[PDB]
RNA sequence: CUUUCU
RNA sequence: GUGGGAGAGGGUGGUGGAAUUCCCGGAGUAGCGGUGAAAUGCGCAGAUACCGGGAGGAACGCCGAUGGCGAAGGCAGCCACCUGGUCCACCCGUGACGCUGAGGCGCGAAAGCGUGGGGAGCAAACCGGAUUAGAUACCCGGGUAGUCCACGCCCUAAACGAUGCGCGCUAGGUCUCUGGGUCUCCUGGGGGCCGAAGCUAACGCGUUAAGCGCGCCGCCUGGGGAGUACGGCCGCAAGGC
């Protein structure tokens, strides 16, 4: 289904040119530093082009993760 | 002139005098490039997402500046320069795109 | 790049009467503006291609209009040339 | 003859084989199995039977090291990979954790022909 | 695996 | 002109992590690899699998699309500088200044050429294994040019929408990208689908025309011989026109 509810959702108004709200940004990756697809991230063309470029600065500047490794399996 | 962000991280382990001298060189720095400090932010410590130069932590540092833009580029060879500066990185300024306000 | 002031200092100094913002001696003129930049950027820049063929537009745009000058007034056109530095 | 017990168990599984690698609580191999380690030579080596053998026999080995706790760790998608993680969980030691590490590039190097065709 | 000709 | 907007449009520099190869160190043994089976190959000078360190080259996962940008070729990590095109709103300025365009000049994927540099992975040729009746192949193991960079040359292509450019006119519906608005929809630009009239040999096209008209350019005139001969022009050559 991947209607687990929105990520955009749950959560307030937040800038999405803020490279540093690690605590939101967080949030628009996957169980690894993978960002979420539009139909996860419940954003939209603009937003979602947006938010991408801001989690890559991030990484770059260590404050988010390029990729984790999956617990289970 | 124009507006920008400087965003600097440096080795997590300095003494009270080693890290306060590396914002002596950056605000030198700055000055010898014509940045302008407009106002800034000091995080300090951080876990980073993975480790940077084998340290697991990073202290960061944000000054927003106004400066020729003709010489951004030359104004972080020299913040680089430094040992214990392991990440700068300059932004161009831009409206707080807000979204889901 | 070309700040608002740059333009607008230019606009004036040809603009036939107060508010022309764009007589034929003044698209002249900003366009001169432009060429120059333009081929003062790619003195260098030789192998980006694409910018110059802009140049080759506004270059086009430009002998077109003081087409039309030299063929209207021919004295507004002697007098936009030697004053812009076209020609040479 | 170290004594460890907690540890970590690396499955390497390919489509042509699987190796199992028992090692200490920070890397360093204690013991290593693998298809060829038991009989199978060829192609019966990557069969997820043989994925069993080896991980059994890894742990067996490792069990002389006097080992228990252990966390699992898989790699690379290949005949029988979810079946070492089984026999892990079997066998004696106790399987803590388990975690997919398969290394996948950012688009680095062009594959061999064999792997191409893609984009 | 391949696996021609009529 | 003023005010805004989106964008992998282009150029120079810088820089980030993933991975591969190589080298060093540890721990660790007897195999690894590879296939339909195998073998060549690598491994006790200790390989594979695991951890830590280093060097180097090249590409840039997720986002990413059914998306965007460019005149085309084509263009995607991030950052900054330089820079082209283009769209919307206000309707403010000039006052037909317009369109097309033989020749010209420029651009032009890949392979290729010249000088110099670079060389991790991949890999024509080539050296081997296997398969086969044979195998100058497909499969497997190696591997040189090359692929990378600079400067210069080459100028071709299923260089394709196989659909020249500009303008006006002729139902709509739906999805989408981007701008404006009185913002459950209206309006402008762009990308898709279905479809009125009409067009078409059919397939199909259908306000993104392949419909109705006007202007200007290029081109076709049965198949083969043949993009060959010859001549001329261009090219270092291959070759191109
Ligand atoms: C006319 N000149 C030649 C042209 C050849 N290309 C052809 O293979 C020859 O012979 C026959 O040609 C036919 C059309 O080309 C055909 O396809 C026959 O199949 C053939 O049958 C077998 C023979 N036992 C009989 O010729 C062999 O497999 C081959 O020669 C094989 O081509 O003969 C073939 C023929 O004579
Ligand atoms: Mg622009
Ligand atoms: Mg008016
Ligand atoms: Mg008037
Ligand atoms: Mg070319
Ligand atoms: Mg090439
Ligand atoms: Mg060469
Ligand atoms: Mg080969
Ligand atoms: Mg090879
Ligand atoms: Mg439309
Ligand atoms: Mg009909
Ligand atoms: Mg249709
Ligand atoms: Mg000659």
């Amino acid at each position: 289904p991947s209607r687990k509810a929105k990520v955009k959702a749950t959560l307030g108004e937040f800038d999405l040119r803020d490279y540093r709200n690690v605590e939101v940004l967080k949030r628009f990756l996957s169980e690894t530093g993978k960002i979420l697809p539009r139909r996860r991230t419940g954003l939209s063309g603009k937003e979602q082009r947006i938010l991408a470029k801001t989690i890559k600065r991030a990484r770059i500047l260590g404050l988010l993760p390029f990729t984790e490794k999956l617990v289970r399996k | 002139m124009r507006r920008y962000e400087v965003n600097i991280v440096l080795n997590p382990n300095l003494d009270q005098s080693q890290l306060a001298l590396e914002k002596e060189i950056i605000q030198r720095a700055l000055e010898n490039y014509g940045a302008r400090v407009e106002k800034v932010e000091e995080l300090g410590l951080r876990r980073l997402a993975y480790p940077i130069a084998k340290d697991p932590q990073g202290y960061f540092l944000w000054y927003q500046v106004e400066m020729p833009e003709d010489r951004v580029n030359d104004l972080a060879r020299e913040l680089r320069i430094r040992d214990n500066v392991r990440r700068v990185m300059v932004v161009k300024s831009q409206e707080p795109f807000l979204a889901n306000a | 790049p070309i700040t608002k002031e740059e333009k607008q200092k230019v606009i004036q100094e040809f603009a036939r009467f107060p508010g022309d913002t764009g007589s034929t001696e003044v698209q002249v003129a900003l366009l001169t503006l432009r060429i120059n930049r333009l081929s003062e950027h790619l003195k260098v820049h030789k192998k980006d291609h694409h910018s110059h063929r802009g140049l080759l537009m506004m270059v086009g745009q430009r002998r077109r209009l003081l087409r039309y000058l030299q063929r209207e007034d021919p004295e507004r056109y002697r007098a936009l040339i030697e004053k812009l530095g076209i020609r040479g | 003859k170290r004594q460890v017990a907690s540890g970590r168990a690396y499955i390497h599984a390919s489509y042509n084989n699987t190796i199992v690698t028992i090692t200490d609580p920070d890397g360093n191999p204690i013991t290593w199995s693998s298809g060829g380690v038991i009989g199978y030579k060829g192609s019966r080596k990557g069969t997820p039977y043989a994925a069993q053998l080896a991980a059994l026999d890894a742990a067996k080995k490792a069990m002389a090291y006097g080992m228990q706790s252990v966390d699992v760790i898989v790699r690379g998608t290949g005949a029988g990979r979810e079946q070492a993680i089984r026999a892990l969980q079997a066998s004696g030691l106790q399987v803590k954790s388990i975690v997919d590490d398969t290394p996948v590039p950012h688009n680095g190097c062009r594959p061999k022909k064999k792997f191409r065709k893609a984009s």
